[PDB]
RNA sequence: GGGCAAGAACAGGUCAGUGAUGCCCUUAGAUGGUAUGGGCUGCACGCGCACUACAGUGGUCACAGCAGAAACAAAUAGAAGUAAAUGUGAUCGAGAGGGAAUGAGCACUGUAAUGUGCACAGGAACGAGGAAUUGCUAGUAAUCGUUAUCUCAUUAAGAAG
RNA sequence: GCGAUAAAUUUAAAGGAAAUUGACGGAAGAACACCACAAGGAGUGGAGUGUGCGGCUUAAUUUGACUCAACGCGGGACAGCUUACCAUACCCGAUGGCCGUGUGAGCGUAGUACGCGAUAGGUCAGAGAGUGGUGCAUGGCCGUUAACGACGAGUGGGGUG
């Protein structure tokens, strides 16, 4: 998908801190909160919704992608967090 | 393309002295870091992060 | 004067509007993207729809003057913009009507002229149209301009007012 | 010419009978309408140009649509984009299994020894993508019948239906 380390920990971590995303499709342009290429984060996404993990609704020219509750603890093995964190959508 | 050569594994970069301290036998890049080493070949001298190649006056 | 507007139909049109869609096909030497160019605008020829005409109920010069309403840096020949038919006086006198193909120029938009504006030359058919054929009953037809309407970097002889 | 009268062969029904609903009539009788006429008025068809369509040419001149109801139509006024077509060049690949990998999968290079490192390896399954095909596999929306007077439900009546 050609996205360094570093943006990939970027992603997963924005995806954990608010347990939704939005992408704006057949764009070359950086997303507004992560400085990273639209296509590729709607790539690096796209696997997790084929994983089961995210929801996407598309919509006009925009894909909202939702967490889904069973994967809230998958991202939490990967970003390797403790177990009393969650995010800011969950009390 | 083209297949890639591979070369194993690389201690060739560097010297060990008889007290047994380190030093590097390739030369080292003025503008890349120092822990960037410079290759050789013919006029050629040449470097990684900036593909820059110094031709030789000899 | 518009607008909304039965039931039933049609193998009427659109998969080139659609993260509407079934099935078949292709899928790193791509029928997927991107970039630089070329074409879509080619020309023996037959057709559909429009625009200027064939003059005197005219052409040219100047002067006025009126819409739907209200928006307009500057510009020394000239190079987008707030009507036009029209009203008075002059002029021209029966191809001084008409502006097609073309020359060397002078500017503008643009990443790029091939597109547009301007000045000078040039001056084709056409002298009211065979067989046929299309709308239209009143502020209608026909005439005359105009779009802070749509296309639109620049382009209307197109629609919609 | 008449009277009287066979076979071989062929075939699933027969312009067989009466009635019913439609479609049609160079049948009758009412209505209606300048996409009909009468009474009129302006044109189109002929010329030059703008634009679309066929034909032919081309590396490519991408393509749909054909009586009203195809042909200034696809909001189709194309220099790039639009753009589907042609020439050259560059770029990429959900997941899962198996195998293989930091003793380095793969990548950059003035391509061989230097820089970067799991990201993007191979193979089987399986996704997704496509202005690629089929509107005679569809949905939606349009146009046309038609802007016409018709249109079905419940209860009663008649007829074997
Ligand atoms: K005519
Ligand atoms: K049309
Ligand atoms: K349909
Ligand atoms: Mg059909
Ligand atoms: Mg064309
Ligand atoms: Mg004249
Ligand atoms: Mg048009
Ligand atoms: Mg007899
Ligand atoms: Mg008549
Ligand atoms: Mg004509
Ligand atoms: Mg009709
Ligand atoms: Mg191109
Ligand atoms: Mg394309
Ligand atoms: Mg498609
Ligand atoms: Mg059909
Ligand atoms: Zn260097």
């Amino acid at each position: 998908m050609q996205l360094s380390r570093e943006d990939q920990v970027a992603i997963r971590k924005y995806l954990f801190r608010e347990s939704i995303c939005l992408v704006k499709d057949k764009d070359n342009g950086n997303h507004p909160e992560l400085n990273i290429n639209n296509k590729q984060v709607m790539k690096f996404l796209r696997s997790y919704v084929s994983r089961g993990l995210v929801e996407k609704v598309f919509v006009w020219q925009h894909a909202y992608f939702l967490l889904k509750s069973e994967g809230v603890d998958v991202l939490r093995e990967e970003l390797y967090l403790d177990e009393t964190e969650v995010p800011l959508t969950y009390m | 393309k083209p297949k890639q050569d591979i070369k194993q594994i690389i201690l060739t970069q560097f010297s060990v002295n008889k007290d047994g301290e380190c030093k590097p036998l390739r030369n080292s890049c003025s503008t890349c870091g120092p822990s960037v080493f410079l290759g050789r070949s013919g006029n050629k001298e040449y470097c990684g992060r900036c593909y820059t190649v110094a031709i030789l006056n000899k």
